[PDB]
RNA sequence: GAAAUUGUUGAAAGGGAAGGGCAUUUGAUCA
RNA sequence: GGAAUACUGCCAGCUGGGACUGAGGACUGCGACGUAAGUCAAGGAUGCUGGCAAUGGUUAUAUGCCGCCCGUCUUGAAACACGGACCAAGGAGUCUAACGUCUAUGCGAGUGUUUGGGUGUAAAACCCAUACGCGUAAUGAAAGUGAACGUAGGUUGGGGCCUCGCAAGAGGUGCACAAUCGACCGAUCCUGAUGUCUUCGGAUGGAUUUGAGUAAGAGCAUAGCUGUUGGGACCCGAAAG
RNA sequence: AAAUAUGUAAGAAGUCCUUGUUACUUAAUUGAACGUGGACAUUUGAAUGAAGAGCUUUUAGUGGGCCAUUUUUGGUAAGC
């Protein structure tokens, strides 16, 4: 025997593929594999690991926080990244000429682009453009505001939204919530 | 579809999920929300306080129609104007012969500031309004008169 | 159908071998082979009888007869392992060595090619075998065990 | 694909420690440490073997 | 301990290039030949038993 | 178009010279140990002759070898065997015995037998037994080129430099050892030498320390 | 027209149950 | 005094006997040899000769050794604890609603055709107007009020991208996230300007006080496992009312 | 007044220097805290080891225990 030092035959805990059947998809993993193992460009590894990732791992960036990426002090003529979808955003109009490639677009997606002079470019039409990812700029999704964490871990004195179906007065309002009520949480 | 569960891979394992100890008997807490108030005490203070007394007082025969009042912020606005329609407001910015927006119209009840605007003058009539809404309205020429 | 074949398949291709980098040897014989030993045969049909060592031919074998008139014994090969070396030194030479090689034994109602051979090298032997006295008379007894004897304290 | 020791096989002796072969020459292990006369001190040994 | 560290490393390319500056634990000590010169060895052995109370 | 042979006869020389730079240091050794040593003994003889004693420098390297089972070891001895990579029977490996090293040889003194290894007998551990630690793929050291390849940042290169790296307990002694694995031994061949094997060694047992006896009881577990 | 259970036939075993695991002799039987 | 021998130990000293195994299957490796052809024990066995149309597997019995009857409760069962004489068929975690998490799909600040209409080859599919639900704002018991001082902030760290440097490195930009200090909306406690139907209005600047808030939105719908509660609620079970 | 057991520490989130901020403090530009700007990669500050570390969510069974060495309490004792 052997006293063994860390827990065998544990398995990694990373993602390998993200299973979804989309076989199209299912294709642009397999062109990535080829990248970060025969490039060694460490932009390149990061897309391929960060393709596999579930829905909420892959928060929607939107068009109105990519206008100012480049807003960024030395990036307004420049390409962007971002592996999988982005939204319109009807709250900013000084949109900049500009170009960048993600899973799908919305509707306005393509529209804020257009009427601004940009364009929307698919990822698959991209790794040819810059195979080691020359000058490309990559920003992810607000991973931590989805509706659901903000109850993750909540106790006394965390104060952090219990789970409650109707809400309002008389709804989980009184004891432990005032000391006109015994307490406060 | 029912393959998919796992009960089917309990078969032949006696005590199927629940134990040979603790069994799987009917109602070991309580029927319901039984025993909140002593016995689940810890997981109602915890995950659910302000549970249980009165907090305020009452109404009798509410309705929740005369509190409709949506709320729209300076931040869409100018969705109100089809596209074909804006980008020629946006351009061709103007005091007079200026773009107007009925708020009632697209169902709202109350206007408040949040995003600032562009500037092109725009006179659209609400109900109610946030103080800094008004004002950043006439930052940009605009006024807001009152509908009901 | 009824059972739907794979597609992933292997092929007919007998993969070809690598090299066997050994290289042989003739026996680097036992110590006591010395040529013209009297030997003890232990297996064969004439398993037993005493024989005298001769030449060590190229695939192994051990040459050796009685001679013939001796003890019925032809010149015949041998596996080492199968004779136990005696200590009876012999003469020299007399005997023509060089036509046994390996080939010497290959067969296609008696034989006439090699039986003038063996009278050869029989009379080429018993000639010498009877300098030393009562050899002669000694591997004309075929060789035999008896009762509680210890192999381990057994000389030859 | 497989592991061949040392101080056997000593053609794989010689993968490694090049220096082994003049090792043979030189005895090496059998080398002969030239004498020298010194005697021991005489207060050591009276209380090696005192009493 | 640092205060001491701060100027024994100026002496490392000041003097040549050496510097030590680590700590480190104790070690076995060294050869050291020790002399009889007025320290004969004293022999001994054991003591028997007895009460004396 | 060729730009074949252009690079791999560069190797043939690459190689004939670092073994010739590899000899260099190896008879070096065999001139190193025997000068030591014979003024080791020579020492003594002259402490002898002038009446005195030479004390032997206490030792810098010692060998263990852990022996009780799996099981039923308290929470901080098992800790210190899992510590030292001893997570086996019959496994060892080498301390540099500092004496911060040697207090914790003093808390598993009933699990394991240690001392003073011979040359030879750390030689004959490292040909057969020795192994390295790859990305941990526990390699076989077939040929010097993988210590040149994981430890050419400390100008060892050859096995024997290894060996004399911790026989000497080099000033890059654990960077060395470290990168050695544990030695997979087997069991003593002429037995223990002992009947009851878990009484300490000056009861009559085997656990503790045994300084030049180890040598004896590990060339048997060969 | 199954099992339990039952009869004839045939083969083998059996000193206070039987059955089983391992390896083998022996006999039977499948390249 | 001059030696030999014992004990202990080193040999990269020499040779025999036995046993087990022979994975891999173009070549790719570091070797060794020589003066050079060319060789080899050097990244896993070859070669010669001899034997059967045999030897391999299963089964029954015999021998050697080992083996208490399962299931169950249990700290503890072969138990003098419970059920089980034997056999076939039936024989127990389901469906539903409302939900937590996570995952797959579509669309995306929006989403959701199927109350209903249109249509149809007819319970399918197909297409559709208004509304509606949820989200898109919070916060107070409430009347109520309702999110930019700024390149929507600083600071520490931060993947990736950028610049020089051969490179090592140096600097630049820094998203997600983590921590922290501020700024903004509601609550509360303050401070209380011009104006005055003299009590109205609540400017301005604030705080060891509170919210499940904004701070360049993420959700909505469908389905799947798992988990929850209500249900006959895994299946059989009372004394009772 | 031990043994065993135990709390903090062994650097770059550091150490030096400069004088900026403030409604705190001081008689005081005094100190307080937080920064600008400025300097030192061998041996970046003991030993050893690491199939690498951090972080989040959701949920099963369980909540009758017993034994052994050493410490130990009640009981004469107990397979208490
Ligand atoms: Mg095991
Ligand atoms: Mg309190
Ligand atoms: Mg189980
Ligand atoms: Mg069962
Ligand atoms: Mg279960
Ligand atoms: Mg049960
Ligand atoms: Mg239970
Ligand atoms: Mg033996
Ligand atoms: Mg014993
Ligand atoms: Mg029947
Ligand atoms: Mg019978
Ligand atoms: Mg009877
Ligand atoms: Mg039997
Ligand atoms: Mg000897
Ligand atoms: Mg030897
Ligand atoms: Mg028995
Ligand atoms: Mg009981
Ligand atoms: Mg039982
Ligand atoms: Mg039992
Ligand atoms: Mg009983
Ligand atoms: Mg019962
Ligand atoms: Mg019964
Ligand atoms: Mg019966
Ligand atoms: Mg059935
Ligand atoms: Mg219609
Ligand atoms: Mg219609
Ligand atoms: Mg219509
Ligand atoms: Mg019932
Ligand atoms: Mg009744
Ligand atoms: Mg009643
Ligand atoms: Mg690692
Ligand atoms: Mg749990
Ligand atoms: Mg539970
Ligand atoms: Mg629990
Ligand atoms: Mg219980
Ligand atoms: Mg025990």
């Amino acid at each position: 025997g052997i006293d063994h030092t860390s827990k065998q035959h544990k398995r990694s805990g990373h993602r390998t593929a993200p299973k979804s059947d989309n076989v199209y998809l299912k294709l642009l993993v397999k062109l990535y594999t080829f990248l970060a193992r025969r490039t060694d460009a460490p932009f390149n590894k990061v897309v391929l690991k960060a393709l596999f990732l579930s829905k909420i791992n892959r928060p929607p960036v939107s068009v109105s926080r990519i206008a100012r990426a480049l807003k960024q002090e030395g990036a307004a003529n420049k390409t962007v990244v971002v592996v999988g979808t982005v939204t319109d955003d009807a709250r900013i109009f000084e949109f900049p000429k500009t170009t960048v490639a993600a899973l799908r677009f919305t509707a306005g997606a393509r529209a804020k682009i257009v009427k601004a002079g940009g364009e929307c470019i698919t990822l698959d039409q991209l790794a040819v453009r810059a195979p080691k990812g020359q000058n490309t700029l990559i920003l992810r999704g607000p991973r931590n505001s989805r509706e659901a964490v903000r109850h993750f871990g909540m106790g006394p004195h965390k104060g952090k939204a219990p789970r409650i179906l109707s809400t309002g007065r008389k709804f989980e309002r009184a004891r432990g919530r005032r000391r006109s009520k015994g307490f406060k949480v | 579809p029912s393959r998919f569960t796992k009960t089917r891979k309990h078969r032949g394992h006696v005590s199927a999920g629940k134990g040979r100890i603790g069994k799987h008997r009917k109602h070991p807490g309580g029927r319901g929300m039984a025993g909140g108030q002593h016995h689940h005490r810890i997981n109602m203070d915890k995950y659910h306080p302000g549970y249980f007394g009165k907090v305020g007082m009452r109404y009798f025969h509410k309705q929740q129609a005369h509190f409709w009042k949506p709320v729209l912020n300076l931040d869409k606005l100018w969705t109100l104007i089809p596209e074909d329609k804006r980008d020629q407001y946006l351009k061709s910015a103007s005091k007079e012969t200026a773009p107007v927006i009925d708020t009632l119209a697209a169902g709202y009840g109350k206007i408040l500031g949040k995003g600032r605007i562009p500037n092109v003058p725009v006179i659209v009539k609400a109900r109610f309004v946030s103080k800094l809404a008004e004002e950043k309205i006439r930052a940009a020429g605009g006024v807001v008169e009152l509908i009901a | 159908s009824a059972q739907k074949a794979p597609k992933w398949y292997p092929s007919e291709d007998v993969a070809a071998l690598k090299k066997t980098r050994k290289a042989a040897r003739p026996q680097k014989l036992r110590a006591s082979l010395v040529p013209g030993t009297v030997l003890i045969l232990l297996a064969g049909r004439f398993r037993g009888k005493r024989v005298v060592y001769l030449k060590h031919l190229e695939d192994n074998t051990l040459l050796i007869s009685g001679p013939f008139k001796v003890n019925g014994v032809p010149l015949r090969r041998v596996n080492a392992r199968y004779v136990i070396a005696t200590s009876t030194k012999v003469s020299v030479e007399g005997v023509n060595v060089e036509k046994f090689n390996v080939e010497y034994f290959a067969k296609e109602e008696i034989k006439a090619e090699r039986v003038e051979d063996q009278k050869v090298v029989d009379k080429a032997l018993i000639a010498e075998i009877k300098k030393t006295p009562l050899l002669k008379q000694y591997l004309s007894a075929s060789f035999s065990l008896k009762n509680g004897d210890k192999p381990h304290m057994l000389k030859f | 694909v497989l592991k061949k020791n040392p101080l056997k096989n000593k053609q794989v002796l010689l993968r490694l420690n090049p220096y082994a072969k003049v090792f043979a020459a030189e005895k090496l292990g059998s080398k002969k440490a030239e004498k020298t006369g010194t005697k021991p001190a005489a207060v050591f040994t009276e209380t090696l073997k005192h009493d | 301990r640092v205060k001491a560290n701060a100027a024994k490393r100026a002496e490392a390319k000041a003097q040549g290039v050496a510097v030590q500056l680590k700590r480190q634990p104790a070690q076995p000590r060294e050869s050291r030949i020790v002399s009889t010169e007025g320290n004969v060895p004293q022999t001994l052995a054991p003591v028997p038993y007895e009460t004396f109370i | 178009a060729e730009q074949v042979a252009a690079e791999r006869a560069a190797r043939k020389a690459a190689n004939k010279e670092k073994r010739a730079i590899i000899l260099e240091r190896n008879a070096a050794y065999q001139k190193e140990y025997e000068t030591a040593e014979r003024n080791i003994i020579q020492a003594k003889r002259d402490a002898k002759a002038a009446g005195s004693y030479y004390v032997e420098a206490q030792h810098k390297l010692v060998f263990v070898v852990r022996i009780k089972g799996i099981n039923k070891i308290p929470p901080k001895p098992r800790k210190v065997l899992q510590l030292l990579r001893l997570t086996r029977i019959n496994s060892g490996t080498f301390v540099k015995v500092t004496k911060a090293t040697l207090e914790l040889l003093k808390l598993i003194e009933p699990y394991v037998a240690y001392g003073y290894p011979s040359y030879s007998t750390i030689r004959q551990l490292v040909y057969k037994r020795g192994f390295g630690k790859i990305n941990k793929q526990r390699v076989p050291l077939s040929d010097n080129a993988i210590i040149e390849a994981n430890l050419g940042k400390y100008g060892i290169l050859s096995i024997d430099d290894l060996i004399h790296e911790i026989i000497t307990v080099g000033p890059h002694f654990k960077q060395a050892n470290n990168f050695l694995w544990p030695f997979k031994l087997s069991n003593p061949s002429g037995g223990w030498g002992v009947p009851r094997k878990f009484k300490h060694f000056i009861q009559g047992g085997s656990f503790g320390n045994r300084e030049e006896f180890i040598n004896k009881l590990v060339k048997s577990m060969n």
